RNA sequence: GCAGUCAAGCGGCGACAUUGCUAUCAUACCGAAGCAGAAUUCGGUAAGCGUCUACUGAU
RNA sequence: AGAACUGGCGAUGCGGGAUGAACCGAACGUAGAGUUAAGGUGCCGGAAUACACGCUCAUCAGAACAAAAGGUGUUAGUUCAUCUAGACAGCCGGACGGUGGCCAUGGAAGUCGGAAUCCGCUAAGGAGUGUGUAACAACUCACCGGCCGAAUGAACUA
């Protein structure tokens, strides 16, 4: 319960500590990617939390609650908008497949492999699998598809960080 | 039938101390004798003055200002059972205080097997606003335009036979 | 015969086509089964076993709670 | 607590029809608009709460079966003794058992080895048939047998 | 039994665990065992069969 | 066993506990008229299948002892926390870096063994709660993000 107060105080303190306030539309990303984004610079700070808590915290300032609902990613940054947006639109990482988020991967009708035999591989869902006295033995995917792709280590999800709204810390 | 009587306590005045402590309290009972007995019993435990040294001055009945208004009475009760005594709180929806306490006693006998001997009335007050009724089964009746049927009605007849076999529609 | 005969068979053919589901369902029924048996001299033994298990679990939880 | 109220088809006495499937059911219904059916139980207890919920689930299952149907897919495998199945449904030659077994829309499935598919409008009937077929000595030593693969719908 | 970390209550006691020697035998629908198979024991169920009053023949 | 005290039987009817010495009322001329006590009011049994509250389905409920516990049985309350900053459950996702945290083993990368659990960061995380690995890996448990719309989670008491 007290964890909400920590985010409340941190946001209310860091609001004026940075030149610009930005909201990022990201809600499903691997933690290492988020940590890399956070450590990519020191002049900006990544803000996240509950959407409703942010709405209550974000009135503190004029028109502050308008774009707060579009957070729950929120970013405090002092650098110019041009650099931040250029990095966001250029930065991209091939993350793990997510539900209903296009390659021609197909499971061979024979022995199964860790990567599904796509590469020339290390032999090892409701599919008609069977055990061949020790071995396991086509199928295609193009939510179960995302799980199947993850089982084979496929990272077709080319997620890119994006910015939705612009707010001025001194002029809204 | 139950009734409400107000009693006061001014245990005999020692020299130079007339009208001591004006021990006023309210008692729920059927007749005046039972009300006085319960008042004496309560005094014998709340403090150390005995009945022999005490004296009843006046007993007056207290009716209800609006005996035709439905109220959600809040009831605080202290009672005892096979285990040590423990306080209890309940809410009853009734028109009058006397009816509310009667239903309280009946419910205590039903679920808690208690009786008049083991039941002590702490205080009774009316709930002035909605959403203050903690008990859900009482707040249920406070919904807007509550309407419900009464399926499977029962009926009685003087005659011991009937040629119709009537249905319980209602 | 062999040092891992049953282990070899399990590793080569796994288990029944629904062994996992059957075991999960049987474990799920344990809560209902325990309650049903508690109300059905064997009663003394069942009550003693249940009380001993409850006491052991409570003691283990309380002793380890000191870590926080 | 002491509850007071809780909540092409037709509503009448406990004999119900859905369009076809029919079933026999202490509750009441209302044909408000023929699209949503109200379920109401008055002065009920703990038992009534459970009884009311199961009626809605059964009605939903019947509606889904009528509109989509259910198909309990099944499959079987053998190691040494081939399992002989003929379609009345019969099971023979399993484990060398001379005691031929018999079971009361049932047909084989193409392009899937040793697969048998059961389908029907009523969910209960199909499920009971699948359970009966599955029902018919170290437990782990024999992988062979007949088991349900997936309880998919007819209109997959 | 001796002393005790022993402790829900509780007027200095206290069920609970741990530390020292001194209504089936087979007849089984059912599950477990490290039950590859036979065999096996265990919890399973059933007492079915195994192992001067009264009439036994009567008017 | 010894023994201080008060009541009935002893010598004591009759009503009732269907059944009786240890119980309750009541102690007594034969009678006519009405009201009670114990004890009763569905029948054997003369008397209301009376009124109101809920309680319980016992696989033999209900009409002096094993009584400490069990029930995810039921009917109602006390205490501690969460709670519209969005109750629990149900789902999707995060669930990370030094790291293969220190020691031998053929191997032990968190889950065959011995002991600390350092610590960056975040909305969030144990050098890990389990399934699982020959040795990896994957799911995941407490811990967090989104949908949902309000009262809920835990121990006791009658």
């Amino acid at each position: 319960r007290e964890n909400k107060e920590r985010i409340f105080d941190e946001v209310r303190e860091a609001l004026d500590t940075y030149r610009y306030v930005w909201v990022l539309h990201l809600d499903d990303v691997r933690t290492p990617v988020l940590q890399e984004i956070r450590t990519s610079w020191a002049g900006s700070k990544l803000i996240m939390g509950k959407r409703k808590v942010l709405q209550k915290a974000l009135e503190y300032k004029e028109n502050l609650y308008q774009l707060s609902k579009l957070c729950t990613g929120l970013l405090f940054t002092d650098e110019d908008v041009n650099t931040v947006k250029e990095y966001f639109k250029s930065y991209v990482r091939s993350d793990y497949s997510r539900p209903n988020t296009p390659l021609t991967f197909t499971i061979p009708e024979g022995i199964v492999y860790s990567r599904g035999g796509q590469i020339p591989d290390v032999p090892m869902f409701e599919i008609p699998t069977k055990i061949k006295a020790g071995k396991i033995t086509p199928y295609l995917v193009c939510v179960r598809q995302a799980l199947i792709l993850k089982q084979f280590g496929i990272a077709a999800s080319e997620f890119k960080v994006k910015v939705s709204a612009y707010y001025d810390n001194d002029s809204s | 039938h139950f009734k409400e009587y107000q009693v006061i306590g001014r245990r005999l005045p020692t020299e130079s101390v007339p009208e001591p402590k004006l021990f006023r309290m309210r008692i729920f009972a059927s007749n005046e004798v039972i009300a006085k007995s319960r008042y004496w019993y309560f005094l014998q435990k709340l403090h150390k003055v005995k009945k022999a040294s005490g004296e009843i001055v006046s007993i007056n009945q207290i009716n209800e200002a609006h005996p035709t208004k439905v109220k959600n009475f809040g009831v605080w009760v202290r009672y005892d059972s096979r285990s040590g005594t423990h306080n209890m709180y309940k809410e009853i929806r009734d028109v009058s205080r006397v009816a509310a306490v009667e239903t309280l006693y009946q419910d205590m006998a039903a679920r808690h097997r208690a009786r008049f001997r083991s039941i002590h009335i702490l205080k009774v007050a009316e709930i002035e606003k909605t959403a203050d009724v903690k008990r859900q089964y009482v707040k249920q009746f406070l919904t807007k335009d509550l309407k419900f049927p009464l399926p499977h009605r029962v009926q009685k007849s003087t005659k011991t036979f009937s040629y119709k076999r009537p249905s319980t529609f209602y | 015969p062999q040092n891992d005969y049953i282990e070899r068979h399990i590793k080569q053919h796994g288990k029944r086509l629904d062994h996992e589901e059957r075991k999960r369902k049987r474990e799920a029924r344990e809560s209902h089964k325990i309650s049903e048996r508690a109300q059905k001299w064997k009663g003394k033994q069942f009550a003693k076993k249940r009380y001993a298990e409850k006491v052991s679990m409570r003691k283990k939880i309380k002793a380890h709670e000191q870590s926080k | 607590m002491k509850y007071i109220q809780t909540e092409t088809v037709s509503i009448k006495s406990r004999i119900v029809k859905v369009v076809t499937l029919t079933k026999n059911l202490d509750v009441t219904f209302t044909k408000v608009n023929n699209q949503l059916i109200k379920v109401a139980v008055h002065n009920g207890g703990r038992k009534h709460v459970a009884a009311l919920r199961t009626v809605k689930s059964l009605v939903d299952n019947m509606i889904t079966g009528v509109t989509k149907g259910y198909k309990y897919k099944m499959r079987y495998v053998y190691a040494h003794f081939p399992i002989n199945v003929n379609i009345f449904i019969e099971v023979r030659n399993f484990l060398g058992d001379k005691k031929i077994r018999n079971v009361p829309t049932i047909e084989f499935s193409t392009n899937v080895k040793d697969e048998i598919v059961l389908s029907g409008n009523s969910v209960e009937d199909v499920s009971q048939n699948a359970a009966d077929l599955q029902q018919i000595k170290d437990i782990r030593k024999f992988l062979d047998g007949i088991y349900v693969s997936h309880k998919g719908f007819i209109t997959e």
